[PDB]
């Protein structure tokens, strides 16, 4: 029980540090509540939780606050240029609250937890049990499972759950919270990684009805390993369309910044292929020379013309002539 | 402020613009610091010695100075400061110089360009994605007459 | 599920317009590139009322902005979450009217209407379900008032059966920008008290006045206008998009409000709203939050409800709360300040309870009171109307287009019976 | 002997979820499904290890339902068994009772029959709903109808979230209220009221929890209903089934209105200190400070009264203390009927919510009480009703939905005549 | 439970409340940072006395500033212990007063008092169970002394079952600060009188010789003086934030001090006062610490208390004692000087003990008293009255901005007859 002096009366009208933020709660639980927290209370993320950092809001980040502005020239004459830099709209920037409040902690889903410590596994009705009697060689249990099954049948049966995915998101604005129901939101440390009767659970959820000789030749073919865990991101990947995976995925990036490297992929590509096959003779000719302006001569010479443009896109692998044309290689 | 005069400190909070914060002239009064603390009696406001208060040895550029609880990190000083430092503590030149206490921003991502339908042209078709008005494009008449 | 589709009318509709998506793809953690960024699956659940699923994970909104300008359309694609806009959804004229009504009721709209009821028409079938529609505009600008409005006629004839509400600002005598404020509010205000479902009256006195006081910028520019009144937006619209322990959707909150068909004006209010100086001295508790919320120097009109009497109130709770606070609160102030309601209806005050405060914050509620303190702001529009009617100013700006006097005739009527019987029900 | 339950409104679906959630783990029912014969009136049996409730939430609404769909019980409630329309009724009878029904209410109907098809020793129906929003109410009283045009012999057994007197969370609530009441009365068997600043201060003062929610609501409300239907579920020295409520606390077939009481009380911090006895149970089971409903029985007068007992209960005790009740004048009953008693025990003990508040008890006395404070508060709701109508307030509302001032002058005259009769049968 | 409002009106009570809730915060041991760093949990027991947690255990003193010239809203911010006053509780005027009665209590009293009672009334209701008032301000001053008793006067209008407790400075005849004192003084006086429930006034020039003689100090500077005041007002509120073997509230003090209506004008004193020179030379025990409360020298008063008598007193301890050696302390020096306290009351003086000493101590006091020889400042002011009102000098200026000569007359009207009945019993 809680017996200590520290744990008040339940009478107790003397002060306790933070009771005005507990609720629904009885009070010596919510004595509990303030010392020793939970996750989910807002006394925990007051003092253990990490600043978020919003930059742009600091004062100090600014470097004209430090000293007091000086006048400079002001006359029309002595002047260099007559366009005075527009005044950017200001940004709507009001802070309103600390940042670390991460809001989705829904009622129902502190109120109803999974009541006990071995309830949240969430078995399937069908399982077989000698699975999870960690029984010895799982491998070889892989290795049969798939000789019996044969490498043609998995092709089927990914096709046709490829087929019930096509099937189940008709027409919504709400179709990716349901491909996100497949493993993603049932789901805490996002390292994806999937238990074989979980992934069962999971699988019957939407509606695969794999068995379990089935289920380990999935697993023989995505996981050759002792560890019985899956990486679905590479499964589902097959599952899915390619246009609507990227729902499931929840972020890829678009940015400008990203095309520019892409293109700069596509710029080193071409030009790899440009000198590939004329790689052989430009190392001898090279080390029968090293300058920039000695390598535009090398270059023109063994027949490839090699520019300004071509020395910019070059400029962020090298700086040796060695490497240079070993890369090129 | 460190008063020579009197070994005394006087903190002034500046102000920004549009600042959440009400306009208060002064942060801390013009006496000098403690650097301690002392067992306090409910009589007597404490007496405290030169030694016991901060000097002006003791700010570094880099330290921390434990105002009252609050940990200051100073982090530069003006021109007359390290000229002084220079002239009475024996400092050189490197130490007085400023650190920067400036942390960066991110920009926003930006979304790229989309890739073209492959329908018209691509200076054509470009200027639809630019621009909401579509505009003609231009194009190098100066090389075109030459 | 529950469809809603946003409508953005002139210069001011667009920039609020602007700020209102911002929030919402803060609250649903998505960036200025169209792609989720959030933690929780929460949010997933709950985009369909805002957004359309295009392609690769690209959430695009339901929203039409609509003006006669481009200016403001560059305005809108200039900042932030500017390129995440349907450019389908930029209908936009090219001449622009100008503070006229006339040219904002007859002459634009009959070539630039059809194409809103074009966009609009396959926005509302794209979607299955709809909620309603929300509206933000302005009553003294021409091109945002009248256009907007004739829309609003449109749509109500076309669709009866959704909900409808209307964000609109109304000028103050203190804050007057332009000169014809009362030939447009009128005419504006004759028509949504036919057409409009229920309505929210804005302003930029107590606004001002707000963010002076309460919120202690020295310098606030408009944005910060757009985002108090960006946060009004979500604060009203968070039911349908969180889970809670009691929802209360559009139209739950419209039959709590509006006893009378033409008694659909109410005063809004929002909190917690302190300086950031001042954040770190006060609580966050109930009883915090509901003596701001009661204030008279919290609500976003220029009306005092100390001089008046309530008719209705709604109070819309965001963030873990603790029910028996909040009805005893409720309670609390609807019995110490008697004097201040209606007599003949019992329990004056709905609330409800949603389960996710906006970002950033912990708590946090919405209200908004259909007290009869508006009249004086029509009556104030009204004196000033038959000020410049009784003898006739700037009129033939109007007449010679396509308007006749009867309209006004009908305009002060209609507003001088809805005063009336606003002190009636008094 | 199985009983099928359904919620209506975001109440009713809210209730069963606290009450479901006390089932399952009362009988030994991971949130999976299954475990690690008392179950087989509640949990049927499928296959081979589930067990599948014979439920039905039904709302207009679907945040909830979804809300109950993906949250931690997502394998126990199948998802056919949660109607879920696509917009709610939103405080509105008529919106409820006329336009949304006429596609809701079929499908519920032709859902139940097959549960109560696939049963087969069915005894009743339980129906936990709440007047005062449009979803409920409308929604509730036409489902009862087609209910009771069905089957009708079956029993009904009717638990309401009436409007509290002083503190409400409407505004259109005496209006839902009344038009609910004017179908609840002849179509529901016994019906027990369920107010919420009663409970709110009960929890306030017993429990001693400073700022509650709902969900300590809804968690003591399920523990009135599994402390009423433990005769059904368990074996005791003496039990009841629903059959035997009405037979021993309807003398009328329009006098059936019962107040809920609840002891102990008492949460962990008092329940070491504090003799459990079945004496102090039985008086505290009497006090209007530990009732449902905001009432006084002390302004009425009992007319019969119902005991339930769980746990070590000797039945010598529970005889005596009846016996000193009885004979204490601080309570008197009616002439209409002198012995007006009716006990049941059961031997299983509560059980205990962890994230709850009572303390894991010996015993437990649950009583169900009929009187004249009923018609004491369906005036009270009455005044203020008519205040409102008075004005034709948000008449405009239903009219348009299709209805008529009719409905409203019926329910008025329906509540004046039960005023009437429930005055008179006081004495 | 019972909760302590604060008020710093004027120059005078603006500095003195600064020095207050330094030696206040210090014994429940939160920092000048708003943090708590106490060590024991008896002294979070009582923390809702004087502060309210806000976020982050940020504790905020529920205390109102309240002035009307800007230069003390700085030297309050400023110094240490400036960092917790709630930037919203400085409620402040814009002009100064200067000395003028009525400038404090006319002219700017109409447009700032219901700008300080809307804090105050908030706060009362900020905290659950009020245990009364405590005002600290000037009465030589004009923004003390009008907006002060102005304060003073509505407060008591609106709680009437509240308690009331006045630290008030009182002007002296050698150190004459200001020119118009017996003005500004008596015209307060005659509003203390019928709404201040209790008033321990202070001085100057007796707290210089205290400074001086007792404590050695050579530089007494504001600092030091300010400390002394601070020291005295945490010993009345001693009993309410911590045990003891015999507590004494607020009104407990009250009804055995006050046993006619008007006959409550109290003088104070504290113990144990010495150089840190002499400290450790000296024993410290009751014996010792009695006799230098019945001292007349150790009054806070520049009335020899032995120019009259005690009617009654109070004597409230602190720190482990035996009650036994209190009792018979204060009952031989009830006995030996018998010719010093009045005849028709038995038990003259009521004692009482705490269980926790003050911070750098361990055993204290503070004396309580209501004797007959505070008549002789009265006096001294009432005569200066009549020497300027023989002359009407000064007058236009109070006359000037709404005040008239009659309220002048009462005031000499109000004081004469309190110093007869003072007289009366002597
Ligand atoms: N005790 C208790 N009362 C509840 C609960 N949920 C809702 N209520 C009550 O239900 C009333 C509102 O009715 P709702 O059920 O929310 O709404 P509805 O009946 O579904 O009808 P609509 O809102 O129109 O869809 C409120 O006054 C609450 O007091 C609950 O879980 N426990
Ligand atoms: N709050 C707010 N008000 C605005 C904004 N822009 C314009 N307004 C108000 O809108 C009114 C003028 O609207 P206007 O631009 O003429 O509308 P339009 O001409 O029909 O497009 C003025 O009273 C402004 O105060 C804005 O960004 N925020
Ligand atoms: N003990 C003490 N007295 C003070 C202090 N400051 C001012 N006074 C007294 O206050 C009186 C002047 O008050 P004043 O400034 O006129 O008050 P106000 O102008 O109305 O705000 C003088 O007699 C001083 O003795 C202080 O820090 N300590
Ligand atoms: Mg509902």
């Amino acid at each position: 029980p809680f017996t200590e002096p520290e744990w008040k009366i339940p009478g107790y009208t003397g002060y306790v540090q933070g009771l005005q933020e507990t609720y629904k709660k009885t009070p010596v639980m919510a004595q509990l509540e303030t010392k020793d927290p939970s996750p989910e209370s807002f006394i925990y993320t007051r003092t253990q939780t990490a600043p978020k950092p919003s930059p742009v809001r600091d004062p100090c980040n600014n470097p004209e606050n430090f000293k007091k502005p000086q006048p400079g020239n002001l006359w029309p004459a002595l002047q260099e240029t007559a366009i005075q830099a527009s005044f950017k709209p200001p940004t709507s920037n009001i802070a309103l609250g600390d940042e670390r409040i991460i809001p989705f902690r829904t009622s129902y889903g502190v109120d109803f937890k999974a009541p006990f410590n071995g309830t949240e596994q969430l078995r399937s009705p069908n399982r077989n049990e000698d699975l999870v009697k960690t029984t010895s060689s799982l491998t070889n249990i892989y290795k049969s499972s798939f000789n019996r099954v044969g490498e043609k049948r998995l092709q089927k049966m990914i096709s046709t759950m490829r087929e019930r995915m096509e099937a189940k998101l008709g027409n919504s604005n709400n179709n990716a919270f349901r491909m996100r129901k497949l493993f993603k939101m049932y789901d805490n440390d996002g390292s994806g990684r999937v238990h074989f009767e979980d992934f069962r659970n999971m699988a019957e959820t939407f509606g695969m009805q794999l068995d379990d000789d089935s289920l380990m030749a999935l697993y023989f073919v995505y996981d050759p390993e002792g560890s019985g865990y899956l990486e679905y991101e590479a499964l589902v990947a097959q599952l899915m369309s390619p246009s609507d995976f990227a729902f499931y995925k929840g972020y890829v990036d678009y940015s400008q910044d990203k095309a520019d490297e892409a293109r700069r992929v596509e710029l080193l590509s071409q030009l790899k292929k440009k000198i590939g096959p004329v790689a052989g003779d430009l190392e001898r000719l090279l080390k029968a020379f090293v300058s920039r302006h000695d390598l535009v001569a090398g270059c023109a010479s063994v027949g490839v013309v090699l520019g300004d443009k071509d020395f910019e896109t070059l400029a962020p692998v090298m700086t040796d002539y060695a490497a240079f044309c070993a890369v090129f290689n | 402020h460190y008063y020579l005069e009197d070994d005394s400190v006087e903190v002034l909070e500046i102000n920004e613009n549009n600042s959440g914060r009400d306009p208060f002239p002064v942060f801390l009064k013009r006496g000098p610091l403690p650097k301690v603390a002392v067992k306090t009696n409910t009589t007597l406001n404490p007496k405290f010695r030169k030694d016991q208060c901060y000097n002006a040895g003791d700010f570094r550029l880099g330290l921390f100075i434990n105002v009252l609880g609050r940990d200051f990190y100073l982090h530069d000083a003006d021109t007359f400061t390290k000229q002084w430092y220079k002239d009475n503590l024996g400092y050189t030149d490197e130490e007085m110089s400023p650190v920067d206490v400036k942390e960066p921003i991110l920009p926003k991502p930006r979304a790229a360009v989309p890739p073209f339908n492959g329908y018209g042209t691509i200076e054509d078709s470009l200027q639809n994605c630019l621009s909401l008005v579509p505009k003609p494009p231009k194009r190098d008449l100066h090389k075109l007459m030459n | 599920m529950r469809e809603i589709v946003h409508i953005q009318g002139g210069q001011c509709g667009n920039q609020i317009g602007a700020k209102f998506w911002e929030v919402v793809s803060d609250e649903h953690g998505i960036d200025p590139t169209g792609t989720y960024h959030g933690d929780s699956d929460l949010q997933l659940e709950r985009i369909n009322v805002y957004f359309n699923e295009a392609t690769g994970g690209r959430y695009v909104p339901r929203a039409i902005l609509m003006d006669l300008e481009p200016g403001t359309m560059d305005s809108v694609r200039s900042g932030p979450y500017g390129q995440i806009f349907r450019p389908d959804n930029f209908v936009f004229g090219q001449t622009g009217a100008g503070n006229n009504w006339a040219k904002g009721h007859y002459t634009e709209g009959a070539e630039l209407i059809d194409s809103v009821l074009d966009v609009v028409r396959k926005e509302a079938e794209s979607c299955d379900c709809l909620q309603g529609f929300q509206v933000c505009h302005s009553l003294g600008g021409g091109t945002g008032s009248g256009m907007g409005t004739l829309l609003i006629s449109k749509i109500r004839e076309e669709y009866p059966d959704r909900m409808m509400l209307t964000f609109s600002v109304v000028p103050s005598p203190k804050v007057s920008d332009t000169v014809v404020e009362p030939y447009n509010a009128t005419l504006s205000v004759h028509q949504l008290v036919e057409n409009a479902d229920e309505c929210m009256v804005l302003d930029n006195e107590a606004l001002y006045d707000i963010c002076f006081r309460t919120l202690k910028l020295t310098t606030p520019t408009f944005g910060d206008l757009n985002h108090l009144i960006s946060a009004v937006m979500s604060g009203i619209t968070c039911c349908l998009r969180f889970p809670g322990q009691l929802n209360a959707d559009l139209r739950k909150l419209a039959v709590n409000l509006i006893p009378f068909p033409r008694l659909h004006f109410f005063m809004v209010g929002f909190t917690p709203l302190t300086s950031r100086g001042s954040q770190q001295y006060r609580a966050l508790t109930v009883p915090e939050l509901t003596q701001q919320m009661w204030d008279a120097k919290n609500m976003m009109c220029a009306a005092d409800p100390r001089h008046g009497r309530y008719l209705t109130a709604s109070a819309l709770f965001r963030g873990r709360m603790s029910t028996k606070e909040v009805d005893e609160q409720m309670l609390n102030v609807q019995n110490k300040n008697s004097s201040y309601f209606v007599e003949w209806i019992p329990n004056n005050v709905k609330s409800s309870v949603c389960d996710i405060p906006p970002k950033g914050l912990k708590m946090s509620a919405t209200f908004i009171g259909n007290s009869t303190a508006i009249q004086e702001m029509f009556k104030r529009v009204s004196e000033q109307f038959t000020a410049m009617f009784r003898r006739k100013a700037f009129l033939h700006w109007y007449t010679g287009e396509g308007m006749d006097e009867m309209e006004f005739t009908e305009a002060e009527s209609n507003m001088n019976d809805l005063v009336s019987e606003y002190q009636q029900y008094q | 002997r199985e009983v099928i339950s359904i919620h209506i409104g975001q109440a009713g679906i809210q209730v069963g979820n606290a009450c479901w959630e006390l089932y399952c783990l009362e009988h030994g029912i991971q949130p999976d499904g299954q475990m690690p014969d008392a179950f087989n009136t509640f949990f049927s049996e499928t296959g081979a290890g589930k067990h599948v409730p014979r439920c039905i939430f039904l709302d207009l609404e679907p945040t909830v339902v979804d809300e109950v769909r993906t949250g931690t019980y997502r394998q126990l409630f199948h998802p056919e068994q949660l109607i879920s329309g696509k917009e709610d009724a939103a405080n509105n009878f008529a919106r409820g009772h006329y336009t949304i029904g006429k596609e809701i209410v079929d499908l519920a109907l032709d859902r139940i029959r097959k549960l109560a098809d696939n049963c087969t020793g069915l005894q009743g129906f339980l129906v936990f709903n709440a007047v005062g929003g449009g979803t409920g109410s409308g929604l509730g009283s036409l489902l009862l109808e087609r209910l009771s045009v069905d089957y009708g012999k079956k029993s009904k057994l009717g638990f309401t979230v009436y409007p509290s007197p002083q503190v409400s969370t409407a505004v259109v609530e005496p209006y839902n209220s009344v038009l609910s009441t004017h179908s609840l009365l002849e179509h529901t068997d016994v019906a027990v009221m369920l107010d919420n600043e009663a409970i709110y201060d009960i929890c306030r003062r017993s429990l001693d929890i400073e700022r509650p929610t709902y969900t300590n609501l809804n968690r003591l409300i399920a523990q009135v209903i599994s402390s009423l239907t433990a005769s059904l579920r368990f074996d005791g020295a003496l039990n009841v089934d629903i059959t035997e409520f009405q037979t021993n606390l309807v003398p009328y077939p329009r006098i059936h209105f019962m107040l809920s009481s609840y002891a102990p009380i008492i949460s962990a911090e008092k329940a070491y200190h504090e003799q459990l006895s079945v004496a102090e149970i039985t008086n505290a089971a009497f006090e209007p400070a530990s009732m449902m409903v905001k009432c006084d029985p002390r302004h009425g007068k009992y007319m019969a009264c119902c005991l339930m007992y769980r746990g070590d209960v000797v039945p010598k005790d529970v005889n005596a203390s009846v016996a000193t009740i009885k004979t204490k004048r601080t309570i008197q009953f009616v002439d209409w009927c002198p012995t007006g008693f009716k006990c049941g025990i059961n031997y299983q003990p509560p059980t205990v919510v962890p994230g709850g508040d009572l303390a894991k008890v010996q015993r437990a006395v649950c009583m169900i009480s009929n009187s004249t404070a009923i018609g004491e508060i369906f005036s009270r709701l009455d005044h203020k009703f008519d205040l409102m109508y008075a004005k034709r307030a948000f008449v405009h509302w239903y009219v348009g939905e299709g209805m008529e001032e009719g409905e409203f002058s019926e329910a008025r005259e329906d509540l004046a005549a039960l005023e009437k009769d429930f005055e008179e049968v006081g004495a």
